[PDB]
């Protein structure tokens, strides 16, 4: 089963999966907007 | 092999055939027998990994032939090396 979902792409090799981990580390560091700054702010402080 | 594997109380014959300077107990040679035969250890698709040997803990009270039963394994075994915990002529657990 889990070689015919490789097959069909809704699960991706562990080799393949160790390689795009370094490829994304190396490459991308995202930045959140501003927008997306109140918001946790705001469901931070009602946990409080 | 073939021809002795073919009978139907095989299993019974190998268990009593476990350790005959041990008497009465059964239930110790059984588990030892699954032991030394052993089972599959399984890798599927490769990311998962089952332990395919049985690890048996012979708990007893002192005088129960405990240490007979692994001199047994020992002779018996293909690769069998004994330690003690409390003893020091023996091979370390630990690597080094
Ligand atoms: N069911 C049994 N059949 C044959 N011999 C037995 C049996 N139970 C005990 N013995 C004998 O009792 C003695 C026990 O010695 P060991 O097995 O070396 O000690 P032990 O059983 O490991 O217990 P410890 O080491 O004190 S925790 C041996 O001489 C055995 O042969
Ligand atoms: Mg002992």
């Amino acid at each position: 089963m889990q070689n015919q979902q490789e097959e069909n792409g809704s699960e991706i090799s562990i080799e393949k999966m160790k390689r795009y981990i370094t490829y994304c580390r190396l490459k991308c560091a995202p930045r959140l907007s501003p927008q997306a700054a109140e918001k946790l702010s705001s469901n931070f402080v009602t946990i409080r | 092999f073939r021809k002795i594997s073919r009978d139907r109380g095989i299993i019974d014959k190998i268990i009593s055939s476990m350790a005959p300077s041990i008497y009465g107990h059964r239930d110790i040679k059984t588990a030892v027998a699954c032991s030394l035969f052993g089972g599959v250890p399984k890798n599927v698709n490769g990311k998962h990994s089952i332990r395919g040997d049985i690890n048996v803990l012979l708990l007893g009270d002192p005088g129960t032939a405990k240490s007979q039963i692994l001199k047994y394994v020992e002779k018996t075994a293909h690769r069998a090396v004994f330690a003690t915990g409390q003893g020091a002529s023996a091979v370390g657990l630990t690597a080094s």
